């Protein structure tokens, strides 16, 4: 809404980087040098598991960072597309809202603070359940529905 | 000779795996924003904070 | 309000001493004459781990000491030179608002009770990150934003 820093990576775009808390970070699954030639030249820690590299970001960008919270309320939320319905601990969104090349797409909460970052989706007949990098207090995770390719 | 370069060899496996063991524990904390490492845990594992 | 002392140097003021509950606080790294002379005069105390210069109030001809809280609720708070926004565990100033030699001035609550004292800043960006000296309900505490220079 109010934020867009979702840097892309590649002439070929397919997926976004952001910035959040202290951290740039990015899903592991998508190909390609970050662009803006800043965080190019950044050391990425990469994560198979949890599918993410992630880096610090320079101070001179930090105040470009989306504000970071952990705690999720059952309700909805807002991203670039439109908004996820988060019930059962689980997101979805309309069927088709979500293509390959929209990973790494930050989710906010209605402060416009970030809760997760968008890996792909699983079809179920009108709506599509998120494969999704979240977090719990003080520790990263990955929600993986059934069937879900990735984006 | 063989001797001598089997126990570096297991020594240096040693080394190495453990390194792995450091940064399979350490990077899921350097994913995380805020990165609250407990001192314990720094001291253990040899590490420097992010947030000085 | 007028809790200040100036701290002068030969030349010119290089800081700001200040009255916070018993104890008059000043930063260990302005070198500096205090402008009143039972202060300067008072024997003073030095640690270099938190930067932070202290003394004992003679509460019997000061009791005009500001109170002070521990508490750290997010949100502004004020530094006489504008709106502090406390966000996560950093303070953020606009970038024109400091200038080096005005470190020692307290930040104050909406209630003007004495939060923290900044020891510096570092150019941020679009702000700059406030490197403050804050207290817990027992001890003291640094807050040090990367890239932070002395003031």
């Amino acid at each position: 809404n109010d934020c867009i820093f979702e840097v892309k990576h590649e002439g070929k775009v397919t997926g976004y980087a952001c910035l959040v808390g202290d951290k740039v970070m990015k899903p592991a699954h998508v190909k390609g040098t970050i662009d803006n030639a800043d965080l190019a030249k950044l050391a990425f820690k990469r994560s198979s598991k949890y599918d993410l590299e992630c880096a610090q970001i320079p101070v001179h960008m930090k105040s470009d960072a989306s504000k970071f919270t952990h705690e999720k309320p059952e309700g909805y939320y807002n991203w670039h597309h439109g908004a996820v319905q988060y019930s059962g601990g689980r997101f979805t969104i309309p069927t088709g809202a979500g293509k390959p090349g929209d990973s790494g797409r930050p989710i906010f909460d209605n402060k416009g603070r970030v809760v997760a970052i968008v890996l792909g989706g699983a079809n179920e007949g009108a709506r599509t359940a998120l494969s999704v990098v979240t977090w719990n207090k003080d520790i990263v995770t990955k929600i993986t529905p059934e069937g879900a390719e990735e984006w | 000779s063989v001797a001598s370069f089997v126990l570096l060899s297991m020594v240096g496996v040693a080394v190495g795996m453990c390194m792995c063991a450091r940064r399979r524990c350490i990077t899921p904390y350097e994913l995380t924003p805020g990165a609250t490492v407990p001192f314990l845990l720094s001291l253990i594992c040899c590490i420097r904070t992010a947030k000085a």
